[PDB]
RNA sequence: UAGUCGCCGUGCCUACCAUGGUGACCACGGGUGACGGGGAAUCAGGGUUCGAUUCCGGAGAGGGAGCCUGAGAAACGGCUACCACAUCCAAGGAAGGCAGCAGGCGCGCAAAUUACCCACUCCCGACCCGGGGAGGUAGUGACGAAAAAUAACAAUACAGGACUCUUUCGAGGCCCUGUAAUUGGAAUGAGUCCACUUUAAAUCCUUUAACGAGGAUCCAUUGGAGGGCAAGUCUGGUGCCAG
């Protein structure tokens, strides 16, 4: 402060009211567009059907070939390109199955090689991705 | 697709040009008419038809799975079929989508219920995939045979 | 590309994995770790060795 | 190898009775019986073993104490008079109806529906 | 709307650093001493010391004289002593700041069962406490936690129903004694 | 100012006069993913966010409106309309509202058995006698909280360490600590399971006979091992490919 003065005190809640909005992270929570413009609406899951298979290559220094997966919501109908992990597990995931999708801990932020991908599969036709790299489960058939 | 329904289980199938295809198919315990006399036979049927309903929205949620594609078919068509109305229910259902009841291409009743059943309402198709060579095979082969 | 899915995992040699004496567990696990920081060696000149260092 | 001490007696002027809870002392064994447990108290309390009714044991954990509750009353008229139905099914002597609640209850809404004679015929 | 209390809380709370080296020592050297099964066993005497100390100031800032402060720190004093911990001499809340965990971690029943020697191991007074052994007072106990206060501390001996007891023989004495039985015939 | 209504005070309503009232101390208007509070989470001290939710207060039973009956209702498990939606007809007609309990459809990432009882708590009624899906009791339930098994001991070997001894290496063992698929018997539930108790009738738990453990095979997991960050330069495969 610099107003210490004994009876301002509207003055400076005032001034504090004004400040906090250009703090981008408070904005970012009190305003909808984010809210709103994320498919996931201030949500963990959501699940969404596989279109098309596509392997997007990675950023520079690094130099991969990224499995990625065109899924389409259901809810709202918006696309998005979950990225599937690890080795060997592409071949499980068919087209035209129900996964369910997660983040991929960044609130809104690329990561790494894979540009612009935010989501990554949890499970495939109610099996978890997991138990079918482990070998642990099938897929029913 | 092709989704069979019967009070016995169910059966999901594709069906390419001269290929015929299974993709799933299930069980529910929907416990029978007789259940429990005198107390409940007289709301009986109420309770049953939901619980039949119940069956009903298990089964359209498996058809809206496959041949709903972001409230988009993705596969060109869709027989449903059952015996004893389930397949009406099936298409007439709120669950079962709008989009979809633009490209409702049959409800086709069968019999015991299953893939034999499947194959004959195939061939109550027939007329419905004309273009398709196993339709052309099918009916050639009945005119041979006759 | 497409193509080389699942390449290694699989190419590489399926191992079976080979029997071991069943670890002790529990209370009585915890009591022998202590004893192998304490009560069994005795104090050694220099940098000490870590747990799995071998070579 | 049983003892008997008890614990908050009293003397109750409005139905002229005492009641008190009955520390028992039993090692080794289980909780036992309330059969034995009244002919015995009978014979404790220079009374016959028929008015006699005791209930609610637990023996506490470790085993060698149980503790129920228990009460003497003057007379069998009196008690069979003024006391708990479901106290006198313990025993046998009186039994409770074992007709379930829901069909009472569906019972009641079925001659609720008819108006007249037919009530006759509504049961059964 | 139900006749029940819903109360409860957590009992203990964790390390605010996770890989403290000097620390992760600590623990295991307090383990090894008294024979327990976690560290989560650990850090709940940690809370609970943790509730002393505050309560501990909370009376030291107090003015003196005050009415609350001297009656409840006679009654905080009456449960230390009453464990034995400090001296009915020593009583003052100032010597709480010079206090530490092992005096209270003393007072267990398994250590107290190795210290009195009636255990050969502290890990087998843990065993004999867990199978139901030993009584005090006419009181069956099964818990090795049981913070002994002095008045029941001497009374500790064997049980009269246990086979290490004036009893019968436990399980495997059982089948020991009816297996080799058979073996003669 | 004078009346109307109303149980009274008042633009509550009617008529006649006067022309006032609020505003940078944020009115007015718009938003609120806002029923309110008692409280919860977090914390050095200051503070920050949440609080539909078992206690209190409010409002509501498809949408709006209107009313009889009554001390008490603008009642919705009482009526009358219009609207929305639904059910049967012999064609004239009939009847409807689970934001009560179970259960169900639908939405979804997302949520339980059409169970038993007035025996406890209280309530209603003309009541010493009736009723109570309020309530209670069981079934499911890894939202979470408390305690607590999955081995302990001795004797033989061995490696080591305080002792005597020994030039070291070794020797003597009152002392030990660890280890050794080397033996030795001692001890337990979980469970199985007679019998009571429990309790409305049961169940679970506590007590108790009889089986129930030597690898006490009665097989404890999830994540990791360059740094951040406790912890393999061990071995084999791949070679900017896969990850
Ligand atoms: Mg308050
Ligand atoms: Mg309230
Ligand atoms: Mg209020
Ligand atoms: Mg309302
Ligand atoms: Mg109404
Ligand atoms: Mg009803
Ligand atoms: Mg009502
Ligand atoms: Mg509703
Ligand atoms: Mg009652
Ligand atoms: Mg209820
Ligand atoms: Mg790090
Ligand atoms: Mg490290």
């Amino acid at each position: 402060g610099k107003c210490r003065g004994l009876r301002t005190a509207r003055k400076l809640r005032s001034h504090r009211r004004d400040q906090k909005w250009h703090d981008k992270q408070y904005k970012k929570a009190h305003l909808g567009t984010a809210l709103k413009a994320n498919p996931f609406g201030g949500a963990s899951h959501a699940k969404g059907i596989v279109l098309e298979k596509v392997g997007v290559e990675a950023k520079q220094p690094n130099s991969a070939i990224r499995k990625c997966v065109r899924v389409q919501l259901i809810k709202n109908g918006k696309k998005i390109t979950a990225f599937v992990p690890n080795d060997g597990c592409l071949n499980f995931i068919e087209e035209n199955d129900e996964v369910l999708v997660a983040g991929f801990g960044r609130k809104g932020h690329a990561v790494g090689d894979i540009p612009g991908v935010r989501f990554k599969v949890v499970k495939v036709a109610n099996v978890s991705l997991l138990a079918l790299y482990k070998g642990k489960k099938e897929r029913p058939r | 697709g092709f989704i069979v329904i019967d009070g016995s289980g169910a059966l999901f199938g594709t069906l390419q040009g001269n290929t015929r295809e299974v993709l799933h198919k299930f069980t529910v315990d929907l416990p029978k008419k007789h259940g429990r006399g005198g107390q409940s036979a007289l709301r009986f049927a109420r309770l049953r038809m939901e619980k039949r309903h119940n069956y009903v929205r298990k089964v359209a949620e498996t058809a809206v799975q496959l041949f709903i594609s972001g409230d988009k078919v993705n596969v060109a068509g869709l027989v449903l079929a059952g015996s004893a109305d389930f397949k009406t229910e099936l298409s007439q259902s709120d669950m079962f989508d709008q989009r979809l009841q633009s490209k409702v291409l049959k409800l086709v009743d069968i019999s015991y219920g299953g893939e034999n059943g499947f194959n004959q309402a195939i061939e109550l198709s027939t007329e419905v995939l004309s273009n398709v060579k196993f339709i052309q095979e099918k009916k050639l082969i009945g005119r041979y045979f006759d | 590309s497409l193509a080389r899915v699942g390449k290694v995992r699989g190419q590489t040699l399926k191992v079976a994995k080979q029997e071991k004496k069943k670890k002790r567990t529990g209370r009585a696990k915890r009591r022998m770790q202590y004893n192998r920081r304490f009560v069994n060696v005795v104090p050694t000149f220099g940098k000490k060795k870590g747990p799995n260092a071998n070579s | 190898t049983v003892t008997i001490r008890t614990r908050k007696f009293m003397t109750n002027r409005l139905l002229q009775r005492k009641q008190m809870v009955i520390d028992v002392l039993h090692p080794g064994k289980a909780t036992v019986p309330k059969t034995e447990i009244r002919e015995k108290l009978a014979k404790m309390y220079k009374t016959t073993p028929d008015v006699i009714f005791v209930f609610g044991f637990r023996t506490h954990f470790g085993g060698g104490k149980t503790t129920g509750f228990g009460m003497i009353y003057d007379s069998l008229d009196y008690a069979k008079k003024n006391e708990p139905k479901h106290r006198l099914a313990r025993h046998g002597l009186y039994e409770k109806k074992k007709t379930s609640r829901k069909q009472r209850k569906e019972r009641k809404n079925r001659m609720k529906k008819v108006r007249g004679t037919a009530k006759a015929n509504v049961g059964a | 709307p139900v006749a029940r209390s819903w109360v409860c809380r957590k009992t203990y709370v964790t390390p605010r650093r996770p890989f403290e080296k000097s620390r992760l020592d600590q623990e295991l050297k307090l383990i090894g001493e008294y024979g327990l099964r976690n560290k989560r066993e650990v850090w709940r005497v940690k809370f609970t010391l943790a509730k002393i100390r505050k309560a501990a100031r909370e009376l030291l800032t107090l003015d003196e004289k005050d009415p609350r402060r001297l009656f409840e720190g006679n009654a905080l004093l009456r449960r230390l002593v009453r464990i034995g911990v400090l001296d009915e001499g020593k009583m003052k809340l100032d010597y709480i700041l010079g206090l530490k965990i092992e005096d209270f971690l003393e007072r267990r029943l398994q250590t107290q069962v190795f210290k009195l020697g009636l255990a050969k191991s502290i890990h087998h007074a843990r065993v004999l406490i867990r199978q139901r052994h030993i009584r005090v007072r006419k009181q069956v106990v099964n818990i090795p936690s049981f913070i002994v206060r002095l008045d029941s501390q001497k009374h500790i001996d064997f049980s009269l129903r246990s086979p290490y007891g004036g009893g019968r023989p436990g399980r495997v004495k059982r089948k020991n004694a009816k297996k080799g039985q058979g073996g003669a015939g």
